[PDB]
């Protein structure tokens, strides 16, 4: 199972996220710390 | 019947570009001394631009299926998809791999696609995989087939990157179609016939001279002319020319009597060319074209024209033989001969004359590949060292 | 075994090291009691 997910998990990078789709990738420490910044904010991490 | 790809048989991949919405095919290109970095070379110009294929050309070596590749890690046939294949770079002599040291062409996950020349590991080995539905598993592979390749090592496809303002090959996760085109098939060659993309000497009537650029007195105005010399010239570098077709499909087929190639100097890297003075010279390949580059091999010195004959694809029919065949050769669009000029080392200047001399029969000599593997290794040394010394000087 | 291999070398691709160390490297905010004394806790499900 593990050998067959991560071949359909590669076939399709889209699933990591933005910060590793591979292209204009930040990084996940990058991304990380933007979220760090938008559960501090009230507006991004809430509706409001 | 249509043809289908098998080992041993000589293919470029190419593959489509739509840079400012406009279609530019692309074949796979990489130069073995020096960077073993691949790069995409432009064929869709052919008309504007001689594109070079001697370092675009790959071949078959060796085939195997999933299976029988994993034992053999754990450890002249046709092709069938999803079968690992082998790709052997003919220029180099090194295989295709994938180099797991990226360049970081802004995809983080890509790895970068080079030139190996150790065959061990399955960085080399290639899986082929049909483009659509209409080509499925273990259907044996068409000439004219798309084909989808995925790196063994790094699950990557053979990918083009758009990313840079120039285009990269790279391993990628993202998928691109490749399509091959035959270049050309071993079995099928008749020996001691001229071939596409032969390097062969202009061995003049007289079996004392043979067609040559002066020598390296470092001056690029006195390489650029063209005369017949004798001597040492037959065995030196600065006497090679590789016969290059019109045709980037099929390029390794039989020569045709009446049919137009490009003439080019190996060590020179320029073209043969006729300018608007019936001057013989070398010009760059960027401004090497058609009209003034063809030339072609006429059976008898008469000017009877056979018209246009019909492209025929596949290995051809040999009729131009090494050694015997007298040729005359022709400049297709103004329709001179080629000639001695006759300022009488000889050093007998070439001119391109309208009814030519009696005295105009070229025979062809198959240069070794040694020597002209050699004159090209020269040439890239030459270019590198001569930036080099520039950058310096700056 | 060779798929073992292969399929640690493509997750080592897909994640570096430094974006882990990084990311460990973040540290906890820490619950406060405040001047009264009682401990101004924030919700744990809203950050790190």
């Amino acid at each position: 199972n593990a050998n067959v997910v991560v071949r359909l998990l590669i076939r399709r990078p889209e699933c990591f996220g933005p910060a590793l789709r591979g292209e204009g990738g930040n990084g996940l420490l990058a991304a990380m710390e933007e979220a760090i910044k938008i559960a501090e904010d009230p507006s991004r991490d809430g509706p409001s | 019947e249509i043809q289908f790809l098998r080992t041993d048989d000589e293919v470029v991949l190419q593959c489509t570009a739509t840079i400012h919405k406009e279609q530019q095919k692309l074949c796979l290109a990489a130069e073995g001394f020096g960077n073993r970095l691949c790069f995409l070379e432009s064929t869709s110009n052919s008309k504007n631009v001689p594109p070079d294929l001697s370092i675009c050309t790959f071949v078959l070596e060796q085939s195997l299926s999933v299976r029988a590749l994993q034992e053999m890690l754990a450890n002249h046939r046709t092709l069938l998809y999803g079968h690992a294949i082998l790709l052997r770079h003919s220029y180099s002599g090194m295989y295709l791999c994938c180099l797991s040291t990226s360049r970081s062409s802004t995809d983080k996950l890509a790895f970068d696609v080079g030139l190996q020349e150790d065959t061990t590991g399955e960085a080399c080995w290639w899986t082929i995989h049909p483009a659509s539905k209409q080509r499925s598993e273990g259907e044996k592979v068409r000439v004219g087939d798309d084909l989808i390749l995925v790196s063994v090592s790094s699950e990557r496809y053979l990918h083009l990157s758009y990313g840079n303002g120039s285009l990269h090959v790279d391993a990628a996760f993202q998928q691109t179609l490749w399509s091959v085109a035959p270049i050309s098939s071993g079995s099928e060659a008749a020996q001691g016939y001229l071939i596409g993309g032969d390097v062969l000497r202009l061995l003049h009537g007289h079996m004392d001279e043979c067609l040559t650029v002066p020598s390296g007195e470092h001056g690029e105005e006195q390489r650029r002319t063209v005369h017949y010399e004798g001597g040492a010239v037959s065995v030196h570098a600065r006497s090679l020319w590789r016969l290059e077709t019109l045709r980037v499909a099929w390029s390794g087929s039989h020569i045709r009597w009446g049919q137009p190639f490009r003439l080019r100097h190996v060590t020179t890297g320029k073209y043969l060319s006729l300018m608007e003075d019936k001057n013989l010279l070398l010009m760059d390949k960027e401004k090497a074209d058609v009209k003034s580059t063809a030339f072609t091999f006429r059976s008898s010195k008469e000017k009877l024209d056979v018209g246009v004959r019909k492209e025929v694809d596949g290995m051809g029919t040999s009729e131009i033989k090494y050694g015997d065949s007298v040729c005359y050769i022709q400049h297709v669009d103004t329709g001179l001969w080629l000639t001695y000029q006759s300022v009488d080392s000889i050093q007998r200047k070439a001119i391109m004359h309208h009814e030519g001399h009696m005295d105009d029969g070229i025979s062809l000599s198959r240069s070794q590949h040694e020597e002209s593997r050699t004159a090209r290794v020269i040439r890239s040394t030459v270019f590198l060292f001569n930036r080099f010394i520039r950058g310096l000087d700056a | 075994k060779g798929e073992a291999i292969r399929i640690r070398s493509i997750l080592r691709s897909l994640i570096p090291l430094g974006d882990l160390v990084g990311v460990i490297s973040i540290a906890f905010q820490m619950p406060t009691i405040a001047k009264d004394g009682n401990v101004v806790e924030p919700d744990m499900s809203a950050g790190f």
